[PDB]
Order: structure tokens, then C-alpha cells, then sequence
């Protein structure tokens, strides 16, 4: 949630590393893990969405550069 | 004087069952406020403090560790109390034995009705 700028090397970090990296947690055997997943799945998605909006704004500005 | 030559124990990481705590009865008197208090906030008259019998209170139990809640609070089902607040209800806590940290505490807050849709705490305890 603290990432305010996405590096050029991590533009696709969300769909291929962040989201796919925690996806296994949503089905963990430990109820505490699934609880942490359910408690944060909403936050993870919202954070990834903020990233996508920034990448789109940056791309729009870079196209207008 | 009882006896027990052997102590049988299990590691909290080895008990794969939910931790259950039964909120039993609340014994003691809840003090009523002065009429000036009812004049300051007229909704107080409709509060559970003004029901003559033991109001139907419930306790929400949430486990905290290091100040962070481990799970959502669990509430006792509604039960009508006559002369004594006696829940006698086994609450299934949303925390498993292996998931409790060493500094885990259970916070139980007793709530009473405070007008339409608003609950006000009667009192709390943490163990």
C-alpha cells in the first residue's frame, strides 16, 4: 500500500508476481492463513488496482510527452 | 486434599481444535444514573438501564494478541434474563489452539441496549 511509484521493471509485477504470489494463500490449510487471506484479499486487490491506475496515468503522460 | 502423580500436557500447537470459552453468568449490580442524567440525554430512559429486570445482555469475545485482534468478535445468542444474568452458553471462538500467540488475551465486553440500534458497553474484562 506504500508503493506510490511502480518501477519500469515491475509494471507487470502485480498480475505475474503480487497476485499470483499470494493466490496460494487464499486456499491455505491453516484457518489463520485463510483468515489473514480473507482479511486482506480485499486490500491486496485494492492495492493492485491503485497500481494499475498509476501505470495507466503514467503511460498516458508518457504518450503525451 | 486431592492427588495427581502425573501431569498430562499438550503443546498449544498440537491441539487442532477451536478455543471455546463459555460466558456464564454476570453477578453483581449495575448502577442506575440520576434523573439529571436522564434530563441530559432523554434516550437514557429507553436504555436497558431502565428495564427493571436483568436486561438481555450479551458478551462479545474477541481474542487480541499484541494489541491486534486475532479474529472477529463472537457474541452470545440473545437470551431473556429474569432475575439473574446467566448465559450458560459455550462460545466457539474464531481462534484455533495452534494460532494463539503466547501473549494472547480474551477481551469480553458486556453490551446493553441504548436506544434504537445503538449498543453501549455495560463493562469489560480481559483475561
Amino acid at each position: 500500500a506504500l508503493v506510490k511509484e511502480v518501477p519500469r521493471n515491475d509494471i507487470n509485477i502485480y498480475p505475474e508476481y503480487i497476485l499470483p504470489g499470494i493466490a496460494h494463500l487464499a486456499q491455505d490449510d491453516a484457518t489463520i492463513v485463510r483468515l489473514a487471506y480473507a482479511e486482506n484479499i480485499a486490500l491486496l486487490a485494492e492495492t493492485a488496482l491503485r497500481f494499475l491506475e498509476l501505470v495507466q496515468l503514467k503511460n498516458l503522460n508518457m504518450e503525451n510527452d | 486434599m486431592g492427588e495427581a502423580e502425573k501431569f498430562h500436557y499438550i503443546y498449544s500447537c498440537d491441539l487442532d481444535i477451536n478455543v471455546q470459552l463459555k460466558i456464564g453468568s454476570l453477578e453483581g449490580k449495575r448502577e442506575q444514573k440520576s434523573y439529571k442524567a436522564v434530563l441530559e440525554d432523554p434516550m437514557l430512559k429507553f436504555s436497558g438501564l431502565y428495564q427493571e429486570t436483568c436486561s438481555d445482555l450479551y458478551v462479545t469475545c474477541q481474542v487480541f494478541a499484541e494489541g491486534k485482534p486475532l479474529a472477529l468478535p463472537v457474541r452470545t445468542s440473545y437470551k431473556a434474563f429474569s432475575t439473574r444474568w446467566n448465559w450458560n452458553e459455550w462460545l466457539k471462538l474464531p481462534v484455533k489452539y495452534p494460532d494463539l500467540p503466547r501473549n494472547a488475551q480474551v477481551a469480553l465486553t458486556i453490551w446493553d441496549v441504548y436506544g434504537p440500534g445503538k449498543a453501549v458497553p455495560v463493562g469489560g474484562t480481559t483475561v
